[PDB]
């Protein structure tokens, strides 16, 4: 139930305001800086602002706080969402979110914000769909906004039927300064960017553990998926009954389902950090990194980032493998690996100077995160079975999908 | 087949060898199809397992199936769900319609003696589809 | 060729679940 | 890459090397520095700081760093500890209630691992009084010889004449450089 949707900038200045309902001053928007400034400086600084009886709940862009003004006892959710949908539209319209659009593109802004939400109500949220009826450079509103199904486009010809997917693995490690991991979960992500001809339904068919379990088949490699959230033009019904997963492919590339389910397996890569600081002399890195994955598999672009102390100077770097260069930028050392076979150690032996003078303040101990990303290389084993396109005028579909394995909340505590 | 048939014997050899009774990660070949194994493909792999011999009438085992399953993925890109029996106690049928091998006693399903025996009827009858209709869908 | 693993055709459907 | 510009600049002499004066306070520590670098007995007050000299001699800079024996000022040589090379250590042998005290910062400023390359430099300074010991006696009494990893060498020099000096600087010399 927002009143009023307006974008700020990094000086407190409001690059685009678009009132809702008007329960709510404009003139309440130069107080939301003040209040801001006062909540970071005590630590009490949150995404919603409380002016009086007006809440100014917003999130964070890259440039330009997106806050949204509220009298009553609006959703906070519903308000989060309105906020990312229209990040996620201002993202798809405009390659870079910063000033620089914001001043330059008001005319088709202020359209887009006026045909987004009207009363504080969102009605309309989808790039592609919106695409058709606000450009920059008007006709009637599609069928498709109409319709039921507002995610794919009636009458779209392509030349060639080719669905490409991306089975993105995240591998999130939580490892505590003891050497023993605590959150070890991996979260997957199939995006596919379809491109079809007409509206297909695709009918998604993998190996999940339940789906093998009611056919009689819960012997195998299935992926159990804690929890699988399906996109908008995934039917929750089809899932819900029989665990059927059909559904409208968008236009363009899109996040079908997102499974996310705890791994109780071993860390793919594996790193030995010792901390061999003098007091206010020198300091060694003994960092040996152990590739506990599959040998078949290479990590490539392995980057394991070692935090160094912020005042260190002179820094020594004694590695076996890939390229090790400190950042003052980012306080820490990056070790660097273009090609980590699987099974490989490349053992580190950093040493860095300090200065004489003790620092004033304790800066702490941020933990080591690795960037290893192994294509080809499925740490869940989850394995797509079949991909259902099905259209009434009747063509030869050519899916094809490809299995990255990444690192997500890969993070080692230091001791 | 060239290659189904070179790996036949190796394969025959390897369930013989291992009795009736290390590394981690799952790599997948590049550009290599995966896809669960068809009723024609099915039927093709029996005919020619019947025709080539080692697999009618050899002790079934989980280790000779494993390793037959896995020669099948590797030289065909066939998923290896499909080489299911029905649950005993008694003749499993193949649970993929098409499949031409089946489990029959030899002497708790599970302490049961069982060994393939070629049957044309599974590519014509959906036996373990009758018996279990909710595993079918 | 492209980085993260190449792409592989997908299957229609559980051909051996009929 | 080339060395050449290096091999030139070494044809002729590139070396220069450091040097470290610390000790307790009043120890001849600043006299022994003046004569090094001008060669005359000047008379100065107490070192509340610390006093940065260089010397030139065989072709190497001999930078001298004075640092006084305060008390205030004996913890402070933590300071230059750091982008050191060499260290020379006064000895006061006409102190014998102090002789103590300079064994015990000898062995504190000895006992940091930042300091390791550092040779031991024991001078033998006020050369001139007849209670003063011999290269030996003050060498066993604070223990050289237990110092393990550790270059040290005593040697005898008279603030007032000047004598042993150059055979001091010569050893420095030999310990640094391992040339013709
Ligand atoms: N007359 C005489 N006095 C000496 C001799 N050797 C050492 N001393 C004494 O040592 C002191 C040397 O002090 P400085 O040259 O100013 O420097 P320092 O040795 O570091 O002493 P502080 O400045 O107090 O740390 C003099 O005051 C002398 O009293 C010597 O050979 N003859
Ligand atoms: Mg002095």
């Amino acid at each position: 139930s927002a009143s009023a949707v307006y974008v700020l900038d990094l000086k407190g200045k409001v690059l685009i305001c678009r009132n809702y309902r008007g329960d709510v001053d404009m003139s309440e928007v130069e107080h939301f800086m003040p209040i801001l400034m006062e909540k970071e400086e005590e630590g009490m600084l949150s995404p919603i602002l409380a002016h009086g009886g007006v809440r100014f709940m917003w999130i964070k862009h890259n440039n330009l706080y997106l806050v949204a003004t509220s009298k009553k006892n609006a959703c906070v959710s519903l308000v989060f969402s309105f906020l990312y949908k229209v990040v996620q539209v201002f993202s798809e319209y405009f390659k870079e979110l910063e000033e620089e659009s914001i001043r330059d593109n008001f005319v088709i802004i202020y359209e887009l914000l006026d045909e987004l939400m009207d009363f504080g109500y969102p009605q309309t949220t989808d790039s592609k769909i919106l695409q058709e009826y606000i450009t920059q450079e008007a006709p009637r509103p599609p069928a498709t906004v109409t319709n039921a199904v507002s995610w794919r486009s009636e009458g779209i010809k392509y030349r060639k039927n080719e669905v490409f997917l991306d089975v993105i693995e995240a591998v999130n490690l939580l490892v505590s300064a003891n050497g023993n991991v605590l959150r070890s979960e991996i979260v997957g992500s199939i995006k596919m960017r379809v491109f079809l001809s007409g509206m297909p339904e695709l009918r998604l068919g993998l190996n999940d553990k339940v789906l093998f379990d009611n056919t009689g088949r819960g012997k195998s490699k299935s992926v159990e998926l804690e929890d699988v959230k399906f996109h908008q033009c995934v039917r929750l019904s089809r899932f819900e009954n029989d665990r059927t997963i059909s559904f409208i492919p968008p236009d363009g590339e899109f996040e079908l389902m997102s499974y996310r389910l705890n791994t109780h397996v071993k860390p793919l890569i594996w790193i030995e950090s010792v901390i061999e600081k003098h007091s206010h002399s020198r300091i060694e890195y003994m960092v040996k990194a152990k590739s506990q994955f599959k040998r078949r598999s290479t990590a490539n672009n392995v980057e394991i980032h070692i935090p160094v102390p912020n005042d260190a100077d002179s820094p020594k770097f004694k590695t076996t493998v890939g390229s090790v260069k400190w950042v003052p930028e980012n306080s820490e050392i990056v070790w660097s690996v273009k090609s980590f076979p699987g099974g490989k150690e490349y053992l580190m032996r950093a040493h860095f100077g300090l200065p004489s003078v003790e620092a004033e303040d304790k800066e702490g101990k941020p933990p080591i995160s690795v960037k290893f990303e192994i294509p080809y290389f499925t740490t869940s084993g989850i394995q797509v079975r079949y991909l259902k396109i099905i259209e009434k005028s009747g063509y030869q579909a050519l899916p094809w999908v490809r299995y990255i394995t990444q690192n997500g909340d890969y993070q080692l505590r230091t001791q | 087949s060239k290659s189904s048939v070179i790996g036949w014997p190796a394969v025959r050899e390897r369930m013989r060898r291992a009795e009736p009774a290390e590394e981690v990660g799952f790599p997948v070949t590049p550009q290599v199809p995966l896809r669960p194994m068809t009723y024609k493909a099915a039927v093709d792999l029996s005919h020619f397992l019947k025709e080539k011999g080692g697999l009618e009438g050899l002790i079934h085992s989980q280790r000779r199936q494993d390793i037959l399953d896995l020669w099948i993925y590797h030289t065909q890109g066939y998923f290896p769900d499909w080489q299911n029996y029905t649950p005993g106690p008694g003749v499993r049928y193949p649970l993929t319609f098409g499949w031409c091998y089946k489990l029959v006693p030899v002497e708790d399903p599970e302490r049961e003696v069982l060994e393939w025996r070629f049957d044309s009827r599974l590519a014509f009858h959906h036996v373990a589809r009758e018996l279990h209709p909710e595993y079918f869908k | 060729d492209r980085k993260g693993g190449s792409y592989s055709q997908a299957a229609g459907s559980d051909s051996a679940q009929s | 890459g080339n060395i050449f510009a290096n091999l030139f600049k070494g044809l002729f002499g590139k070396k220069e090397m450091r040097i470290l004066m610390v000790g307790l306070d009043a120890a001849g520590k600043t006299t022994i520095l003046y004569k090094l670098k001008l060669g005359e007995i000047v008379t100065t007050i107490p070192t509340i700081g610390f006093n940065v000299e260089t010397v030139e001699y065989k072709n190497i800079s001999f930078t001298v760093w004075d640092v006084g024996g305060q008390d205030k000022i004996r913890p402070l040589w933590r300071h230059y500890f750091q982008n050191t090379q060499g260290l020379i250590f006064v000895v006061d042998s006409n102190d014998r209630e102090r002789v103590n005290e300079a064994r015990e910062e000898l062995m504190r400023m000895l006992a940091e691992d930042e300091l390791r390359d550092a040779v031991l430099l024991v001078f033998a300074n006020k050369q001139d009084l007849p209670n003063a010991m011999n290269a030996a006696e003050i060498t066993d009494k604070l223990g050289l010889h237990s110092l393990r990893h550790r270059n040290w060498y005593i040697q005898a020099t008279c603030a007032t004449s000047g004598d042993g000096l150059y055979e001091g600087l010569d050893w420095l010399s030999n310990q640094l450089r391992n040339q013709k």
